[PDB]
């Protein structure tokens, strides 16, 4: 004589996930460095057409 | 960057007490020679901060120019028995240096001149924390940091390091961490003011201007290549001097216009002389600002 008891705790109504992401607050830090013209990279064509990854 | 890479104004001496074995090519420092304590500073992809500002003096050059004082001892022995003073200040620094080196100078906490010395013929390792037995050994030191010396008269003793949430940064100790401690390899710049200590900062903001000091002006004589000439001999307005010199509006606006009786053609530097830093909102001129690579021990509890 073997028994198979199934005890029920409570009834929960969870939500199924699909698309998730991690967010949060951020505050950048500005760093400036003025360079004169005709000195190293101080030119009129290097500041305008400047890439955001170099 | 700066076009003047090997030309060093003033004295240009790069030798420390105990390792005076390279004065034949590093005293002074010119385009020729082979100075082990200066060739590694102009390497691409290694110390870009030194390549950005190259018209000013270095650390040893600032020591020889009566700007940066010397520690005690100035060059500790990294092999002597019964310990050595240059140990705790070196194990906390995570820097790399090539082989065949015997000395490696850096900056202490009091802003003086603290370095190490290896007796011949003992070479260093990859990290430089300990020496070992033995191509050719370098007859000089290796700069463990990336700072440049300059002359300033701005007081900053009350501007102590205010790095919040950090137990021990670099070498200095803010407090005694008794609970938790987070050890990580992070890069933090530093700055040294007049009559202060090695103050650490988060962000670095540079500033380039000019003045009326002779260090902000260069000149060359005309003779039968490029030949350097002492610009300090240019007389002032209504004063005296030695050899005359002339130039454009920038050089003539500072000294006296001679032209017909001048012996050289003076010019203006490519933005050098006064380098100020943005700290506490205001603008102050440091003495030996750099950007080293050490180990920062942040808090947790």
């Amino acid at each position: 004589t073997k028994f198979l008891k199934i005890k029920t705790v409570s009834s929960e109504l969870s939500c199924r996930e699909g698309q998730s992401y991690w967010t949060g607050s951020f505050s950048p830090k500005c760093l400036s460095s003025r360079r004169c013209h005709l000195v190293g990279e101080c030119h009129v064509n290097r500041c305008l057409s400047w890439r955001d990854n170099e | 960057e700066d076009p003047h890479l090997r030309n060093r104004p003033g004295k240009g001496h790069n030798y420390i007490d105990g390792m005076t074995q390279e004065d034949a090519t590093c005293k002074p420092v010119t385009y020729a020679g082979a100075c082990s304590s200066f060739d590694v500073l102009l390497e691409k992809g290694k110390f870009p901060l030194f390549q950005s500002y190259a018209h000013h003096r270095t650390l040893l050059e600032a020591v020889h120019d009566t700007i940066i004082a010397k520690a005690d001892p100035p060059s500790c022995d990294l092999q002597s028995a019964h310990g050595n003073p240059c140990m705790k200040e070196k194990l906390v620094m995570k820097t790399h240096c090539p082989n065949d080196y015997q000395s490696a100078h850096y900056l202490n906490n009091d802003g003086k001149m603290a370095s190490v010395k290896c007796p011949p013929k003992y070479e260093l390792t990859e990290d430089c924390n300990f020496c070992r037995q033995m191509a050719s050994l370098k007859k000089g030191s290796y700069p463990l940091q990336d700072l440049f010396c300059q002359s300033s008269e701005d007081d900053g003793s009350k501007l102590k390091t205010k790095m919040k949430g950090v137990c021990e940064v670099g070498v200095q100790a803010l407090k005694k961490c008794d609970g938790q401690l987070s050890t990580a390899h992070e890069v933090v710049p530093f700055a040294v003011f007049k009559n202060s200590k090695k103050v650490y900062l988060d962000k670095l903001d540079l500033k380039t201007e000019e003045n009326l000091l002779p260090d902000s002006f260069v000149c060359f004589e005309h003779k039968g290549e490029l030949k350097s000439f002492d610009i300090s001999q240019c007389p002032k307005i209504g004063g005296h001097g030695s050899k005359k010199c002339t130039g454009d509006a920038a050089f003539c606006s500072a000294y006296e216009c001679t032209a017909q009786y001048a012996n050289a053609y003076c010019s203006h530097a490519n933005g050098s002389g006064i380098v100020q830093i943005q700290v506490s909102g205001v603008w102050k001129k440091p003495l030996c600002v750099g950007y080293e690579r050490v180990v920062v021990k942040r808090e947790l509890s």
